């Protein structure tokens, strides 16, 4: 008659909204006598002591689903890794809520992890669509971050399988280096001029300074980046007219937490239809036996489709990701980010704004200077 | 024999005149270099990683160092799987040279 | 330095022989300080994996950690990789679930395993398929993760080999259940050799479908990776007697013989790092960021003559794989052993195991003997640049004796050509039979030598 | 072209002991009878003959 | 007439040996002879066999 739900959450003031959403979870779901029990833990500057505080609390508390979200960490790693590792030791679904690192897509590494925010690799899912819109058939892919950029390049090559075309030239290098103009000078001789970049901020400022000192930001040099390259000091050093993306309800954390609580609530009320309700035992004290219906409960969590909440139409794919997200296309109109189009699940819908390109006129630059 | 000896040189003959005819008809300039060995190009495994390689003119082509090979290029099935050809301009076979 | 070897196993092997594994070992001491601490444990919870690790790091700043296991839990290697990333301590995995392969490491992680990647095992399986000229095959993979990288590695391996791999398109499955369109995709298989990538729970359903769709025939082969064939005890009855898998869990190379090499790897790396940097002890103070590490240093190592080098991704250069089969006694035979870099096999005479289940009777395999003659049966070595009998030649075997003091010899696989070879190929086209060809080692054509032909 | 054809591989196993790098050195080798035959493209041979 | 083997069908429900006999077929034209109650199951199996 009780269901334990763990919370590994950033601030104390969002814990009140978390408990309110827990209270509203049993509100309209009938007179059934199930209970929802809450436990909230916060930031620690040391990473081992995070999992040390999480394990003997939540495993002995016998939680079924753990909601983990920590944006305001001054450490640039942004890793909720040890909580997910500890709960995946006994196959307990950690639902990531704010981090977007593409290392969590591999379920061979994170054995029982799910997430409700899309990672950066699915930004490539927009970019090929951009190639469908403005007649772009020859792109130049540049990847700085070798950690997740291999997966992004793999996703772009998967999206280029049906067209059976490739990029003109793909380039990768060390995250953190400075002398990066030798890549761009060999990228200067390329006939196409549509340039797509995937990087982090410490490399984004370097490649922006390199493109500024080589004067490779003028006419024809069409840029296309993601969310990492438009934040920090990279937005300050950004070349004018750059086209990036913005997450709708990506940084509004509390509404996404409430939507995740509604997701977990409908998943629990769907799982209570089935019998064989096993419990993950007190594995911290001696119990090496893992929970038996881990993949069963996870496969219940996979195909869950929704229509209510701030997210609303939230659905999980074969990788357990945010199906059909909404990205606002942002343009750098005189160092000011202006929304110049939206994107729902299947197609780019322009608004009535002016798309100021990084070169000259508002007409699209067909940047194919055939030699 | 020669580790590094590259001087400006005078190239002429048949295919050079063909290239001059193409640059006369189609509006483009050019910059002729030569290949860094004496091989046309074959399909040879490198030492490790279980990977094939093309050397020679296809080697400098597929590395991006060239864009158009104007040479006595023998048309076969193996090269046409990886690069596109045009229609031929001179037809030959194979024979023996004796004394 | 201080090095701890902790072993978590229910199969109770004692700890004092590890102390015996230190006295005569490292007799020529190149470091100025070698110290070992052996510990045993019967619990494998992460609470111990935090607490005892912090105790050993507070225990005189232990720089070397060696962990072994006997269970099937791969999340232990996921925990220890994070612990090695946080504590700056090189940690080695030995066996059990701790040696199970994880995909992507961290640059701040110094964790290493004794095991082979899915790409190296795919290379071994394709070498097996090349050595038997099994060029026509298919690929049946489920949605168990790592499958996209596996299919991509196969498709990159096909386009870079002198074999000419006939690749039927990759049949993938939606769920583990017997769906309609998945059954339609499985019925499209008309080839023989199938690379089956799945998990141990999925294999029972897939091979039950295979028996339900006739895919367990006497000509149909089945080659699977290591993760689906785990414990040697738990082998379900839904496996065909004739399944070939590859796994490095050798019964000869025990745990002590592997940790005897791992401690030598650690001491060799520390002693060679002492030749370049002075302050080898660099540890973390307490649980509650140096530069000179052994992560970027032990690219090659040669302990006891054996090559035990590592890769940039964090694997073994020379992993000791074993090619096992599933014989008619429902057991796993140590059939193939891995060579220097190449692969050797014991059964060059490939056994039938013609009935996978109890009742599969057929009569279409033929044993054919012949003899070397100059216009008819020209027998030559295989082409060493390609390792392939080219398509006018056919595979054959010859029992070439190594020495004549004993009767030992090797069934060397060679290439036949000439006139009768084309006759046998056209007969196999017309009559449509499966034939096995081998040279005779008794002698010439024939003579009744004292009522013995 | 002689590697693909399965009935011309034997000459291949001869020519792997004798193949050269440039045409003119082979012309000079067969010119002073250091070689004895030379299989080549017909246009170059009909020019140099 | 280039003729393939005489594929017979004992039962369409056994789904093991008769399916292998159908897998032997790769020719274009097939003459079929059975009853009306069996042809639905035979062509339903041959549809999923391509
Ligand atoms: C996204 O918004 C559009 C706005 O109309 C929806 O409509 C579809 O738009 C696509 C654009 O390629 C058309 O191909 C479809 O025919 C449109 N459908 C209809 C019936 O109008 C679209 O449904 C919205 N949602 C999705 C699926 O992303
Ligand atoms: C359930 O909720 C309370 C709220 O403070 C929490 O402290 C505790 O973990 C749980 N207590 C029970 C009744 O188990
Ligand atoms: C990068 O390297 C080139 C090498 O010539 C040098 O000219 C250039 O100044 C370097 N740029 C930076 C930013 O280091
Ligand atoms: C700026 O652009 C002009 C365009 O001609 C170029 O000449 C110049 O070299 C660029 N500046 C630098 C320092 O690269
Ligand atoms: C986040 O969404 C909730 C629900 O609509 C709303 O109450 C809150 O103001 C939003 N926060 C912002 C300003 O992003
Ligand atoms: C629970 O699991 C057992 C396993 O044998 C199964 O027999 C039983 O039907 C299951 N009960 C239900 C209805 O979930
Ligand atoms: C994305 O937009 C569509 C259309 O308004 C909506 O149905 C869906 O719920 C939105 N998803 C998010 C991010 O809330
Ligand atoms: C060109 O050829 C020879 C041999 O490779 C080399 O030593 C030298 O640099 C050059 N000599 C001539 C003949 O120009
Ligand atoms: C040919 O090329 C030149 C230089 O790019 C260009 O200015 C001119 O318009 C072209 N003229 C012809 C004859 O096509
Ligand atoms: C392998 O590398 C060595 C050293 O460069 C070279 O001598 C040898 O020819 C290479 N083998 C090939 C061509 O794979
Ligand atoms: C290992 O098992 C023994 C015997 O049951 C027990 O005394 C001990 O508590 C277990 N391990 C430890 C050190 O806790
Ligand atoms: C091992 O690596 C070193 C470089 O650190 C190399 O010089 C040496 O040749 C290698 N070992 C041997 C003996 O081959
Ligand atoms: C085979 O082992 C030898 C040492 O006996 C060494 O050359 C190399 O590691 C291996 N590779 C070769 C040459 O096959
Ligand atoms: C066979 O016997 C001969 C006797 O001289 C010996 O030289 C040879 O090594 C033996 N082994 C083989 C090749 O069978
Ligand atoms: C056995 O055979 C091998 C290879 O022919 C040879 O090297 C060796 O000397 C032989 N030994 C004897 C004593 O026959």
């Amino acid at each position: 008659k009780i269901v334990n739900i763990g919370a590994v959450l950033s601030t104390r003031k969002h814990e009140q909204m978390f408990r309110e959403a827990v209270n509203q979870a049993n509100k309209r779901h009938g007179s059934w006598k199930i209970q929802l029990n809450a436990t909230s833990v916060t930031h620690k500057p040391n990473a081992i002591q995070m999992a040390l505080s999480v394990c003997e609390d939540l495993i002995s508390s016998q939680v079924y689903a753990i909601l983990v979200s920590h944006p305001p960490t001054p450490n640039d790693h942004f890793t909720p890794t040890p909580v997910s590792y500890t709960a995946g030791f006994y196959r307990i679904p950690v639902l990531g809520l704010t981090t977007r690192m593409s290392i969590y897509s591999d379920k061979s590494i994170h054995l029982s992890f799910l997430r409700t925010v899309p990672p950066y690799s699915h930004q490539s899912s927009v970019w090929f669509e951009m190639m469908r819109v403005y007649n772009w058939n020859h792109i130049i892919l540049l990847v700085s971050d070798d950690h997740e950029g291999r997966a992004a390049q793999k996703r772009l090559e998967t999206l280029l399988e049906e067209r059976e075309s490739k990029a003109e030239k793909v380039l990768q290098f060390d995250p953190g280096t400075k002398n990066v103009t030798a890549l761009l000078m060999e990228a200067r001789e390329l006939e196409a001029r549509v340039i797509i970049l995937s990087a982090s901020e410490d490399d984004a400022a370097t490649v922006y300074r390199a493109a500024a000192m080589l004067n490779m930001t003028g006419s024809g040099y069409v840029w296309l980046v993601g969310e990492r390259e438009i934040s920090g000091n990279a937005l300050r050093y950004a070349p004018d007219g750059i086209i990036g993306l913005q997450l709708i309800n990506g940084k509004n954390e509390s509404a996404h937490i409430s939507d995740a609580v509604g997701v977990v609530a409908q998943a629990v009320h769907e799982l209570l239809e089935k019998e064989n309700i096993t419990d993950p035992p007190r594995g911290c004290v001696g119990n090496t036996n893992i929970w038996k219906t881990g993949p069963l409960f996870k496969r219940v969590l996979m195909s869950s489709k929704y229509a209510d909440g701030v997210t609303g139409r939230v659905e999980f794919n074969e990788d357990g990701d945010r199906k059909f997200a909404n990205y606002s296309i942002m343009n750098l109109q005189n160092r000011k980010l202006v929304q110049v189009g939206i994107y729902n699940g299947t197609h780019v819908i322009p608004n009535d704004r002016k798309i100021i390109w990084p070169g000259g006129e508002t007409e699209k630059p067909r940047g194919y200077q055939m030699s | 024999g020669s580790p590094r000896h590259t001087v400006p040189q005078c190239c002429y003959g048949f295919c050079i005149d063909l290239l001059i005819k193409l640059a006369r008809t189609m509006n483009f300039t050019y910059e002729v270099h030569l290949v860094a060995d004496g091989k046309f190009g074959t399909q040879e495994r490198v030492n490790n990683s279980n990977k094939k390689e093309w050397n020679g003119m296809m080697g400098e082509l597929l590395s991006g160092q060239a864009d158009m090979i104007v040479a006595p290029l023998t048309i076969n099935n193996e090269r046409a799987q990886y690069i596109e050809f045009s229609k031929p301009f001179k037809y030959q076979g194979l024979t023996i040279l004796v004394k | 330095l201080n090095i701890a070897v902790l072993l978590g196993h229910s199969h109770d092997v004692t700890e004092r022989e590890l102390r015996n594994l230190w006295g005569p070992e490292q007799a020529t001491g190149l470091p100025l300080d070698v110290n070992v601490v052996a510990l045993l444990m019967n619990r494998t919870d992460p609470k111990s994996l935090i607490t005892h690790v912090c105790d050993l790091m507070s225990g005189a700043r232990i720089h070397g950690l060696v962990f072994g296991d006997d269970t099937d839990q791969e999340a232990v290697a996921q925990m220890l990789d994070f612990i090695s990333s946080q504590t700056f301590i090189p940690i080695l995995g030995i066996a059990g679930g701790a040696s199970m392969i994880m995909a992507d490491k961290d640059p701040t992680s110094t964790f290493f395993q004794f095991g082979a990647s899915i790409q190296q095992q795919a290379t071994v399986m394709l070498k097996i398929m090349q050595d038997y000229d099994w060029h026509v095959f298919s690929l049946v993979t489920t949605i168990f993760p790592g499958y996209r990288d596996f299919i991509s590695f196969i498709k990159t391996t096909v386009d870079n080999s002198f074999v000419g791999w006939d690749m039927q398109n990759v049949i993938t499955l939606d769920t583990s259940f017997e769906d309609a369109k998945t059954q339609v995709q499985l019925k499209k298989i008309h080839s023989s050799v199938i690379l089956l990538y799945c998990s141990k729970d999925e294999a029972v359903l897939i091979l039950s479908e295979a028996r339900s769709l006739g895919l367990t025939g006497y000509d149909f082969f089945w080659i699977v990776p290591s993760l689906v064939s785990g414990n040697t005890e738990l082998i379900p009855k839904e496996f065909p007697s004739g399944l070939i898998s590859v796994s490095y869990d050798d019964w000869d190379y025990s745990l002590e013989a592997r940790v005897r090499d791992g401690l030598g790897i650690l001491t060799t790396a520390a002693s060679s790092m002492l030749e370049k940097f002075s302050y080898i002890p660099e540890a973390k103070a307490s649980c509650y960021t140096p530069l000179h590490t052994l992560h970027q240093f032990m690219v090659n190592v040669t302990w006891d003559g054996k090559d035990l080098s590592f890769t940039e991704e964090g694997y073994q250069v020379h992993p000791r794989l074993v090619v096992i089969v599933l014989n008619k006694d429902r057991e796993w035979e140590k059939v193939g052993k891995w060579e220097n870099q190449t692969l050797s096999l014991r059964h060059a005479v490939w056994p039938r195991y013609k009935s996978f289940s109890d009742c599969e009777p057929d009569d279409n395999h033929l044993s054919i003997v012949t003899l070397e003659e100059a216009p008819f049966v020209i027998v030559e070595d295989i082409d060493p640049l390609t390792e392939t009998c080219v398509r006018n030649t056919v595979p054959c075997r010859k029992f070439v004796k190594i020495n004549n003091s004993t009767n030992e010899g090797m069934n060397v696989k060679k290439c036949c050509k000439g006139f009768c070879i084309d006759i046998l190929k056209k007969l196999s086209r017309t009559v449509k039979f499966t034939y096995d060809l081998y040279l005779v080692t008794n002698g010439k054509h024939g003579k009744k030598v004292n009522n013995v032909w | 072209y002689f590697r693909r054809q399965v009935e011309l591989s034997t000459m291949y196993r001869h020519m792997e002991k004798h193949n050269y790098e440039s045409a003119a050195e082979a012309i000079q080798a067969v010119r002073d009878n250091k070689l004895h035959a030379f299989i080549w493209d017909s246009a170059v041979l009909e020019f140099e003959a």
